[PDB]
């Protein structure tokens, strides 16, 4: 039977977060971005394991480096507005995470480029959405 | 500290001519600034960062360079350009300026018109007298004047002054003065002022005789 | 603005800058066994106003288990900093070379390099330096 | 629009000290640096030092260390430079300027403040007539003028026929004698025939002494 | 004032513009008021002054930023309150907990133009103004065409239950003058409503 | 010593995975062996194919029975030569980008109005996770008309000409909410309407 509006709110929030992250990814990864090679030189700390809504703490911690890297891409004929984008992502993530938790994020030993970090979190969003459906 | 050297020291260009000027740094610098100072006025920003034509500046000026060689160029000279240009650097402390390179307008070679004036009656006081030689409306600047008394070489007792380029005439005028004591002046009887100039085919001498018509 | 390449890194020769033009970025990187602090900054940025230039985003690390107009100076070392520094220079930067310890310079000219801008591509002039032991 | 205005021309004895000012307007005073520059007659510019009104930061050139000091009065947004142990080589034009920080240039300058040092004192100008003569006659034109001597300090203004005559009337920059006084000369070219009737006067004027001499030039 | 019927309705264009209308039949004449926005997840406020639009109604716009910018998300709650000046004190007349993405109302579709016209057909395209990127394909449209002898009412409503920004009108008549409007609506939201009809696009068919 | 063939994996409706590698390219017969494991996740231990697939009486493929498939964990598959074990390769694949649904089934057209249609279709197991591409046409037209569709799996076609004939077909994709697959399912059975 169809589920309640509860967890449908959650699926909608996850969809908005996924669209946000995918917008960032399609922005940076564009072949018209001359600064991509320089973006790929910074290091991002992936989550040890991410299969639960608790594990968005790692993305929340890594948000600020995200905005800093976005600031580099700022150029003519670029649509992204890093401040508003990151504030929206922050509020959505803090809502999905839940203030009732007290989880501590663990990180993998290896760092990763911005592209792999964004893809990891996109995959996390997709996995949660698929389970919810 | 970096030393900037600009050449040529004095540059003469006919109106409508394309000319170039150079400022050379002893050690490499990142960029050079340029200033223009008209006579009796403060310097005015002309070119920032060797390429950024300063706001309010005519678009006839352009600059370019790199390393230890830079240059300020004019597509076509104009009347307003008669001034001196200074190059500046601040790639290290303290900032330094060049020695300056003046800008002058050309004209067809014209010879000076020579004159000479003996001392006046009222000037013969306190045992002091002087004689002045005049050159009027001559181009180019490079003119030479020498003094001879009774066919005797004179030196160390004379001065000179030269005006500027007229806004329309575009020439110069030089006044030379010789200072002597009254006793020495009365002793001698022959005074001459020989002028050599590019516009003069042969040396020209103007002389007067004291106490004689 | 930024130079799309590093200095030519002449063999047996290192390089350093006396002052950093506004717009230089210093990556915040740490030793082995240490990581950039979570929620920390990815790089320090040299910014300036009508009368000053400073660095923007102080770096940090934690256990993984006279002035010149228009230029910043060397940022002070931070605790557990990496052994080397990565800089992102800008056009008009001047970098001086010097032979590594134990070598000597077989020349009398200036060991200097500058990041030029021409035809949409920026690269550094080849230093006229040779190091021999 | 930004504007910097400095004091007038100052004349002081050797060995003394003097203060030159440069009042700012049109912009925030403490947000920019003020540079001082020196220009000896026909010798090029020469940077002196830096000062930030709002932070009490001062930098100097190795040449001027101790020979000049920069102070500021933020109440009236005016900048000061004090010169001490003045000597004969310190006579020049001093400019205040504003530092364009990102470019390392100067974007606004003052009108300049001339300063001169000499042992001479104020004196009146002696005037003699550079009367024309047959020797100074070439073709249909002759030369006549007025000679100014033993005057101090600058400047001197000379206009012919009380300013009526404006064609030619070349006036030469002054020169310095051994005693420190000044000299000057002016000349005019007019037809020899006109000399018979027309009367020429140079009407020299000396502002610092407030003297006028309307010397007449006539042939002998 | 008298405690008559009172309403305070606001809508959000999904990007940067919350348009409110406050109406009270008991309001006194020449009363000054404003509407104050107080988001809880954001660090800014906003306010506009209630200008008159009718005898007993007002309306203003809370512009939150650039027209095409995302200033709110599906997790925000903005408290909109009416404050009518009374001397020096501010009096709270109305209040509502405005959830932006429950009360959407987009701008009417713009840039209507005929992509093609034939003796019996017309492909007409349009664009959507200041539509949030969160919607993605979750939009629906409604168009209507005016034929001679009829008014805008009684024109059948054409439904596009998909994000299709064109429509190939069919079975039109040769040498006839038509006018075409369209409106848009997100699928998200409880109190979401249709946008106002776009400015009619007048087009004519080809002669036979 | 030649490079080993690349392995192409396809999850078919999240019901089983077919991995196939081109063994025919080799000069001689070889019983190529395939290992697989999931890295950076629970049970990071090697596994071997239990249901091999053969072509020309040599190993050519493998099949996983939906018990071993974890879409959102990295799938490392390694190919090795039985003759010289040193000739082995590695590959990392994101399985959620390799899902290919089944074609939509039993399309049906019902009239909302005299001149309005609506197209409905069903998907077997992936309702919210599928985007669709409707592609309709009429006999007078020389090409198909495409229209991307949401997860509503409905399609409104107002202003249908009763004189003409219409044709519709739909295919789905596991994109973008539940995966990032770039492969479309097969086209459904065409459905006709009108004259
Ligand atoms: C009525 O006119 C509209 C004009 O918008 C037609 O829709 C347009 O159809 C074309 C293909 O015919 C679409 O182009 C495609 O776009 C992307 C790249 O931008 C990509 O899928 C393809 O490479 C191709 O270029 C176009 O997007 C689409 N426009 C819109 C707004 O949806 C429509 O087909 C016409 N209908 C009839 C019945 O003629
Ligand atoms: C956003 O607004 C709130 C509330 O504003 C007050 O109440 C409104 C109904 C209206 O009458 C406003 O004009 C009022 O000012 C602000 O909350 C206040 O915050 C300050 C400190 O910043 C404080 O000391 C007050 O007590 C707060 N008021 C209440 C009722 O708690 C808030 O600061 C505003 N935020 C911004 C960023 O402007
Ligand atoms: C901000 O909003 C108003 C309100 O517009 C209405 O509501 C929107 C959500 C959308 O559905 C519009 O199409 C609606 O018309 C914008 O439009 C004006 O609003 C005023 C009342 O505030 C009304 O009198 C005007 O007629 C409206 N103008 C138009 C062309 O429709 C208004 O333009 C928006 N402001 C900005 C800066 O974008
Ligand atoms: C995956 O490959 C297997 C290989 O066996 C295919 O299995 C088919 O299974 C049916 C019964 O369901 C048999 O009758 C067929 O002979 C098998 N086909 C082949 C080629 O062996 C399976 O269909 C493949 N799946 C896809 C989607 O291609
Ligand atoms: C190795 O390859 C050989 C053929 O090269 C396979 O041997 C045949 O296997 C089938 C069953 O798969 C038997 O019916 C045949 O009789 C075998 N032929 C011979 C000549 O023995 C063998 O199965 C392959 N091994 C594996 C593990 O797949
Ligand atoms: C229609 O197809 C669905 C799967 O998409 C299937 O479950 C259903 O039984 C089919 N209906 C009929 C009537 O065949």
């Amino acid at each position: 039977a169809p589920t309640s509006s509860s967890t449908k709110k959650t699926q909608l929030q996850l969809e908005h977060l996924l669209l946000d992250l995918q917008m960032i990814l399609n922005g940076i990864n564009n072949y018209k971005n001359p600064k991509l090679t320089r973006m790929l030189t910074f290091k991002f700390y992936m989550p040890k394991k991410a299969t639960e809504l608790k594990h968005l703490q790692c993305l929340e911690e890594e948000l600020k480096p995200l905005e800093e890297v976005l600031n580099l891409a700022q150029s003519k004929n670029f649509h992204l507005r890093p401040r508003d984008l990151i504030s929206n992502i922050n509020v959505i993530v803090l809502e999905l995470k839940g203030s009732e938790t007290t989880f501590m994020c663990e990180y993998a030993d290896e760092t990763a480029t911005i592209v792999e970090f964004l893809n990891r979190w996109i995959t996390f969003c997709q996995s949660i959405i698929s389970t919810l459906t | 500290q970096i030393v900037l050297s600009q050449s040529p020291v004095i540059l003469s260009a006919s109106p409508g001519e394309k000319v170039t000027m150079t400022c050379r740094a002893s050690s490499g610098v990142s960029s050079i600034h340029w200033y223009q100072q008209q006579p009796g006025s403060s310097p005015k920003p002309w070119i920032y960062d060797t390429s950024s034509l300063a706001s309010g500046v005519p678009a006839r000026f352009s600059g370019s360079g790199s390393g230890t060689s830079y240059s300020l160029t004019i597509s076509r000279v104009e009347a307003e350009d008669a001034a001196t240009y200074y190059c500046q650097q601040w790639s290290s402390n303290p900032p330094t300026f060049g020695a300056g390179t003046k800008l002058e307008l050309k004209r067809t070679v014209a010879a000076p018109s020579v004159f000479i004036f003996p001392p006046s009656d009222e000037q013969l006081k306190s045992g002091t007298a002087s004689v002045v030689c005049l050159l009027n409306n001559f181009y180019p600047r490079e003119a030479k004047v020498q003094w001879k008394v009774d066919n005797a070489l004179q030196s160390g007792n004379s001065q000179e002054s030269v005006t500027e380029q007229d806004s329309k005439d575009s020439t110069y005028s030089l006044s030379s003065t010789l200072t002597l004591s009254k006793a020495d002046y009365e002793k001698h009887k022959v005074y001459a002022c020989e002028v050599t100039h590019q516009g003069l085919s042969s040396p020209v001498t103007k002389s007067f005789n004291r106490g004689e018509c | 603005e930024l130079c799309d390449d590093d200095p030519p890194e002449i063999p047996h020769a290192t390089f350093k800058a006396m002052a950093y033009k506004e717009g230089t970025m210093l990556n915040c990187e740490c030793k082995r066994g240490f990581r950039r602090i979570k929620s920390g900054s990815l790089y320090m940025l040299c910014t300036g106003n009508s009368s000053h230039s400073s660095w923007d985003n102080q770096c940090q690390c934690t256990s993984s288990a006279a002035s010149l107009p228009g230029h910043c100076r060397e940022p002070p070392p931070w605790e557990n900093e990496a052994t080397e520094r990565i800089y992102h220079f800008v056009v008009g930067q001047m970098v001086y070379y010097q032979c590594v310890q134990g070598y000597r310079a077989l020349h009398r000219g200036p060991a200097e390099s500058v990041c030029k801008m021409t035809h949409g591509k920026t690269r550094w002039t080849q230093p006229q330096l040779i190091c021999t032991g | 629009q930004v504007q910097l205005h400095q004091s007038g021309d100052d004349l002081v004895k050797p060995g003394a000290s003097v203060k030159l000012s440069c009042r700012a307007s049109g912009y925030t005073f403490t947000s920019y640096w003020i540079n001082w520059v020196k220009q000896r007659p026909g010798q090029g510019l020469e940077w002196i030092g830096r000062i930030l009104p709002g932070t009490n930061s001062i930098y100097y050139s190795e040449i001027f260390k101790g020979k000049a000091s920069l102070t500021v009065d933020t109440s009236s947004n005016t900048a000061y430079i004090q010169l001490s142990s003045l000597s004969s080589e310190d006579s020049a034009v001093y400019f205040c300027a504003r530092l364009l920080w990102n470019k390392g240039a100067m974007d606004y300058w003052g009108q300049g403040t001339s300063v001169t040092v000499s042992s001479a004192s104020t004196k009146g100008p002696s005037v003699f007539p550079l009367a024309p003569s047959s020797k100074s006659t070439s073709g249909g034109t002759a030369a006549l003028g007025c000679l100014v001597k033993d005057y101090f300090p600058e400047p001197v203004t000379v206009s012919w026929n009380s300013g009526a005559l404006t064609s030619g009337v070349h006036t030469f920059p002054a020169v310095l004698q051994s005693s420190g006084l000044y000299s000057l000369s002016s000349v005019v070219t007019v037809p020899s025939s006109s000399l018979g009737t027309q009367t020429y006067i140079c009407n020299v004027n000396h502002k610092p002494s407030n003297t006028k001499v309307d010397k007449k030039a006539e042939p002998k | 004032a008298v405690n008559g019927t009172s309403q305070f309705t606001c809508f959000y264009n999904s990007r940067a513009n919350i348009s409110c209308v406050w109406s009270q039949d008991g309001a006194l004449q020449d009363t000054s008021c404003q509407v104050h926005a107080w988001p809880d997840r954001r660090r800014w406020n906003q306010t506009c002054e209630l200008l008159p639009v009718s005898q007993a109604s007002w309306a203003c716009n809370l512009i939150l930023g650039a027209p095409d910018s995302q200033k709110l998300t599906t997790v925000d709650i903005v408290t909109l309150r009416v404050l009518c000046r009374e001397g020096v004190r501010w009096r709270v007349m109305a209040i509502q907990d405005f959830k932006p993405f429950e009360n959407l109302r987009l701008m009417a579709p713009i840039s209507l133009q005929v992509v093609h016209v034939e003796t019996h057909r017309c492909n007409i395209s349009w664009e959507i103004s200041q539509a949030s990127h969160y919607f993605e394909r979750h939009l629906e449209f409604e168009a209507r065409t005016l034929s001679p002898g009829h008014t805008w009412e009684e024109a059948p409503l054409l439904t596009l239950k998909q994000k299709q920004e064109w429509i190939c009108l069919e079975t039109l008549t040769p040498d006839t003058q038509y006018e075409f409007q369209v409106r848009v609506k997100p699928l998200q939201g409880e109190f979401t409503t249709w946008s106002p009809w776009s400015q009619p696009l007048a087009f004519r068919t080809k002669p036979a | 010593t030649l490079p080993l063939p690349e392995v192409q994996c396809f999850v078919f409706n999240v019901e089983y995975m077919n991995c196939t590698w081109q063994s025919s390219s080799e000069p001689q017969p070889t019983n190529l062996t395939l290992h697989y494991w999931y890295k950076n996740s629970d049970n990071d231990k090697v596994q071997k194919c239990s249901h091999y697939l053969f072509s020309e009486e040599i190993t050519s493929g493998c099949q996983l029975q939906k018990k071993e498939i974890h879409l959102y964990q990295t799938f490392v598959v390694q190919l090795q030569d039985p003759r010289e074990p040193r000739r082995q390769a590695t590959q990392m694949l994101k399985l959620q980008n390799l899902v290919i649904p089944w074609a939509p089934e039993n399309l049906t057209l019902h009239k909302l109005s005299e001149s309005q249609l609506e197209l409905n279709w069903n998907n077997r197991f992936l309702n919210h996770c599928l985007e669709h591409l409707v592609q309709y046409r009429t006999d007078w037209d020389h090409s198909w008309t495409e229209q991307s569709v949401d997860y509503r799996h409905k399609f409104s076609l107002p202003s249908v000409d009763g004189q003409k004939r219409y044709t519709f077909r739909v295919r789905s994709r596991f994109n973008p909410l539940c995966g990032s697959a770039q492969h479309w399912s097969e086209w459904s059975h065409p459905i006709h309407w009108g004259s």
